[PDB]
């Protein structure tokens, strides 16, 4: 092949203007490698201004840039390392290892910007997969090759969560994760890759679980913007490559849409005024179509936007349940009562929880798990008001139902034993299903309350209840 | 250069706002093509590149943290603005 | 007495009320003044880095 | 019809704030710089010839019948704010009252003529 290259005539901040010869143009959305003292620095092309120059966004700081500098042409998309190597290691944008530790041996390098599936292949089959924690597979199932996300506040156990998922659908589904770190402070991003490290998830001598794909959004807002884009090229691999149903970790969908309006903003484009953002039609499209079903394996992201002080601003995370199929929400509430999955069951809801999708037992089950809580909650408001005494005896079952079913939800988790020490368990989504059924219509209302504590499973709850009447009963 | 010797350091971005205007300024007389409020669309990235400056590094670094305290001069309590 | 004693009771409690409706009506209506006053120097950052 | 055949003309334009509305698109294609809340600069004086072309003169009259469309029912805005000054009489048919019931909606107090006199 001819060495491609280029002279540089323009640094518009993080925009760089780069001059090729007749025919060495290369197309848009492709990387542009120039070699600097401070590492390598790659662009990728967005606008073709003419006169064989074409305008490009960096990835990284152009800092010490001069006019007729040379321009290497990689000849496609920014190519990232792919495969089981990229596991817990630490990946920028570009595709440097940023972790410390040595350089990626992958065999592979599959480009960002690759092809999107067809309308055709656009499966529209919805089935549940199965998590691990039963409140989440059970109240709110989340869908696979959907959009699913997180909503939850800080100090309730969103990061142990994210790494409770990712543990259980690497040993139950045998997948492995993505997380992705558009928009992120380092500072927490840092405090995440410790506890990462800590729960023993990732192996760094051994298997990790999660490709923990990370770019600082000190960077120019192109960074950011592809960041995303790479985490989904490294999920895409992992489906195509490996029989797996890997699940995407999104940390902000807010932050990347900003990103792509500042881009959009650099390039010459604007948005409306007084504030709206309708730019990201292109961008957010494109990367929900990254994100689909195929025939061998599947991708499910997760949305794990945080609460924005109870106000979103931007459109896109402006009223997300449009987006959302299986709301997960992380309030303080739960967690105050000392149930440690902060997912609340009344507000958890999935729009794949129906009975001709997840099955009408599962319909059922979910429907009668969500009626009894609202009445446990409403006759809750009497029981702190009037005492337990104002109340009825079909309240009273329905009341005590109810509580079972809510300290039932309290589970342990496998990325928890050197948090709080608790043996992490895997339940199963029959299982989850058996349980909470048989929780239902009563047939063990025997049990003491402190059983359903901190249980996972029927068996683990009637061996708790045996415990409890051996030892302090 | 507090932070990288092992000793610890208080940065206090006073009246950042006029930082970002200052720099919108800059911008829009550099042919810069205006963003959201006519600021740049990366003064967020000017500010990330500034904020991220401040930060508590390992005990291999000395153990020295640079800690940011800067402020937004809003007017009208509108935090709900781009640079806010 | 007692009739009047309680109608002014209620009175002040009433105009206590209405105080406090006006309070948070000026409250929301400063906000939105505010919001309204800071989109007129919106528009006319726009129509300058537009028209010049 | 007012001058040759010297005949009353019940001139009804309808939605008289179009020709605004046009002369701000022809005018952004133009190259002309936009003028307030992105209207046409020359929108005052060629509604000013379009509405001046409409007089009683001596050979007869026209009795221009317009209805002004009115952006965001925000009466400030340039075209609306100064067809009110081009005009004799007003009729303003505010949302307000065209929501509360009486649809005719004809606010009792903006709508003003010079036929008000003793």
């Amino acid at each position: 092949s001819t060495p491609i290259t280029g002279k540089v005539t323009a640094v518009i901040g993080a925009i760089v203007d780069v001059h090729f010869e007749q025919s060495e143009l290369p197309a848009i959305l492709n990387a542009l490698e120039i070699k600097t003292p401070q590492g390598k620095l790659v662009l990728e092309v967005a606008q073709h201004l003419g006169e064989n120059t074409v305008r490009t966004i960096a990835m990284d700081g152009t800092e010490g840039l001069v006019r007729g500098e040379k321009v290497l042409d990689t000849g496609g998309p920014i190519s990232v390392p792919v495969g089981r190597e990229t596991l817990g290691r630490i990946i920028n944008v570009i595709g440097e290892p940023i972790d410390e530790r040595g350089p990626i041996k992958s065999k592979l390098r599959k480009p960002i910007h690759a092809d999107p599936p067809s309308f055709a292949e656009q499966s529209t089959s919805a089935e549940i997969l199965e998590t691990g924690i039963k409140v989440v597979d059970l109240l709110a199932p989340y869908a696979r090759g959907g959009k699913i996300g997180l909503f939850g506040g800080a100090g309730v156990g969103k990061t142990v969560f994210i790494q409770e998922l990712i543990n259980n659908i690497a040993k139950a589904h045998g997948g492995f994760s993505v997380f992705t770190g558009v928009g992120e402070r380092t500072r927490e991003g840092n405090d995440l890759y410790r506890e990462m490290k800590e729960t023993g998830v990732i192996n760094l001598e051994g298997e990790s679980k999660v490709a923990l794909v990370f770019g600082q959004m000190n960077e120019p807002p192109g960074a950011r913007a592809r960041v995303a884009l790479t985490g989904l090229t490294i999920a895409e691999y992992f489906r195509d490559e490996e029989g797996q149903d890997v699940l995407l970790f999104i940390d902000n969908i807010f932050r990347f849409t900003q990103a792509g309006s500042e881009v959009s903003a650099l390039l010459g484009r604007i948005p409306s005024a007084v504030g709206y953002q309708p730019t990201l039609a292109t961008d957010m499209g494109l990367l929900q179509e990254r994100i689909t079903t195929t025939k061998k394996g599947s991708v499910t992201s997760v949305q794990a936007v945080y609460v924005p002080a109870d106000d979103l601003t931007d459109p896109a995370p402006a009223t997300t349940f449009a987006h959302l199929d299986a709301t997960t929400v992380l309030s303080r509430g739960i967690s105050e009562l000392g149930i440690y999955p902060a997912v609340d069951p009344l507000d958890s809801k999935s729009r794949l929880l129906d009975a001709a999708v997840v099955g009408q037992e599962h319909y059922d089950v979910a429907s009668k798990v969500q009626e009894t809580l609202q009445t446990y909650k409403s006759l809750q408001d009497i029981i702190a008001i009037l005492g337990m005494d104002e109340l009825s005896e079909q309240d009273k079952l329905t009341v005590e139902r109810a509580r079972k079913i809510q300290r039932f939800l309290s589970q342990p988790f496998a990325v928890a034993e050197v948090f709080t020490g608790i043996p992490g368990k895997l339940v199963r989504l029959k299982d989850t299903v058996a349980s909470f059924k048989a929780v239902l219509e009563g047939k063990y209302d025997n049990i003491p309350e402190h059983a359903f504590y901190m249980v996972g499973g029927i068996e683990d709850v009637v061996a708790k209840a045996e415990k409890l009447a051996a030892e302090a009963n | 250069w507090f932070r990288d010797n092992g000793k610890h350091a208080l940065i206090v971005y006073d009246d950042l706002s006029k930082q970002a205007v200052a720099y919108r300024q800059l911008s829009l007389l550099l042919r810069r093509p205006p963003g959201r409020e006519a600021y740049p669309g990366d003064v967020f990235y000017l500010h990330s590149r500034l904020l991220e400056r401040a930060a508590k590094l390992s005990e291999k670094e000395g153990s020295g943290s640079l800690t940011a305290l800067p402020v937004i001069e809003t007017q009208g309590g509108d935090v709900s603005a781009y640079i806010p | 007495a007692q009739g009047y004693a309680a109608e002014i009771s209620a009175r002040r409690n009433a105009m206590d009320n209405a105080s406090k409706n006006a309070g948070d009506m000026i409250n929301r209506y400063s906000i939105l003044y505010n919001r309204t006053r800071q989109a007129v120097i919106t528009n006319e950052l726009v129509d300058i880095i537009t028209g010049a």
